[PDB]
């Protein structure tokens, strides 16, 4: 269709590797950092603690808390509490959810992920269950209990971003290649004996012409062609971490077209 | 009802004011907490 | 004190994969390296945060008050 | 018999409850079973 060109590699529920082409590295690196930093995300951002006789502080469990991922399907269906018109938080923008936790049994008692319950009305849309992915449905381990110990809270999930902090951040890790073969010459290698020998060959020389002997330095060849690769971190799906980010940049530069409207 | 003050060791919840020495009950240890608050605390996720 | 539950690096969960990878090693008699990697944990930034851990609160748990 | 003065311990001697206390006895007793134990109180 033409401008950017998709090209998909791999595919699955927490990786997308694919080769953006026939784009400017600015746009290839501005969705790279949109996708790490503005990709809006449900995510606990208080905590209530009623009881806590955990040998872990408040703080240290709110923490991790905050850490938790959230499903963040309908996340553009969730108004950001501070535009809500309401008074502090409500159903229109926050997700209110529970953990109760006792020692009964003399063995150490697992405090996971599951054993949260939300408590407000989540009106249909997926959004505040909290991310599972291990064989045994468990999630991520907040906290452990010795028989007698005790911790009782009340979490307020709300939307944000990750410029704001980085439990926001839908995104993991993002790799990022451009020319595995250096006939653009960004890159001057350092070397002891051979350039070429010392340094490790790329897993993307292989979807790409290696350069030839005789041919002079091509000082016209620009930067086109980026080997990428999305991991998710599970509040959202691979997919729409990607198509999302180039939405949301897509909106910023809106943003702009309005001012000078306004303006 | 209430639980002014905990005891450090056998944890039973006790409670006393002054002239009322400085012990618990059944164990002579004289130490006791001050026992946390009903004033819900509340935390940034941050 | 207790499995962080993201890496420090890139955020990657990781703090849902410390009984796994326990498991790992006794029940299934791996060793270390060849167990992160099992455990989807490629970028040494993640791996050293599950190998490098000390899960204290085991010792904590071990008191009374 | 009679009493004279009072010596002050050094943790973990042998005059120490400590120096026999299990890796269990030293947890109930609220000691940390890492403390090296070379001092006085
Ligand atoms: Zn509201
Ligand atoms: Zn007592
Ligand atoms: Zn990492």
């Amino acid at each position: 269709e033409e401008g950017p060109q998709v090209k998909i590699r791999e595919a699955s529920k927490d990786n997308v590797d694919f080769i953006l082409s026939n784009v400017d590295l600015a746009m290839a690196n501005s969705l790279r950092r949109v996708m790490i930093a503005e990709i809006p995300t449900l995510a606990i951002d208080s905590v209530e603690v009623e009881t806590n006789t955990t040998v872990l502080a408040d703080e240290f469990i709110a923490h991790r808390l905050g850490l938790i991922p959230l499903q963040s399907m309908d996340i553009e269906q969730l108004e950001y509490s501070r535009d809500c018109f309401c008074e502090d938080h409500c159903d229109k923008c926050s997700v209110v959810l529970t953990l109760q936790a006792f020692g009964e049994s003399e063995s150490t008692t697992n405090v996971y992920s599951k054993d949260l319950v939300i408590v407000s009305n989540l009106m249909g849309r997926n959004i505040g269950h909290p991310i599972i992915q291990d064989k045994e449905g468990n999630g991520v381990l907040i906290c452990k209990l010795r028989k007698g110990q005790e911790l009782k809270l009340t979490c307020v999930a709300k939307k944000g971003i990750a410029k704001e902090h980085a439990k926001w951040g839908p995104a993991a890790a993002i790799e990022f290649e451009y020319d595995p073969w250096n006939k653009l010459k960004h890159t001057d290698y350092w070397y002891e004996q051979d350039s070429a020998k010392e340094w490790p060959q790329s897993k993307n020389c292989e979807y790409e012409d290696p350069p030839n002997e005789g041919d002079p330095f091509d000082y016209k060849a620009q930067a086109d062609t980026f080997y990428m690769n999305v991991e998710s971190v599970g509040s959202i799906p691979v997919d729409q971490v990607v198509v999302r980010g180039i939405d949301t940049l897509q909106k910023k530069v809106a943003s702009i077209l309005l001012a000078l409207t306004q303006m | 009802a209430t639980l002014k003050y905990i005891c450090a060791e056998c944890s039973s919840k006790l409670s006393l004011s002054r002239t009322d020495a400085v012990r618990c009950k059944d164990c002579g240890h004289r130490i006791l907490l001050k026992a946390r608050t009903k004033r819900l605390v509340q935390f940034e996720a941050r | 004190m207790i499995v962080p539950v993201r890496c420090f690096s890139c955020g990657k969960v990781v703090g849902d994969k410390w009984e796994s990878y326990l498991n790992l090693l006794q029940e299934d008699e791996l060793d270390e390296g060849t167990a992160l990697s099992r455990l989807g944990l490629k970028r040494y930034c993640c791996r050293r945060m599950i190998l490098t851990h000390v899960d204290l609160i085991e010792k904590f748990l071990r008191y009374n008050p | 018999k009679v009493f004279i003065g009072r010596l002050p311990i050094m943790l973990r001697s042998k005059n120490c409850y400590l120096s026999e206390a299990t890796e269990s006895d030293l947890y109930k007793l609220k000691e940390c079973p890492f403390d090296m134990g070379g001092y006085f109180i």
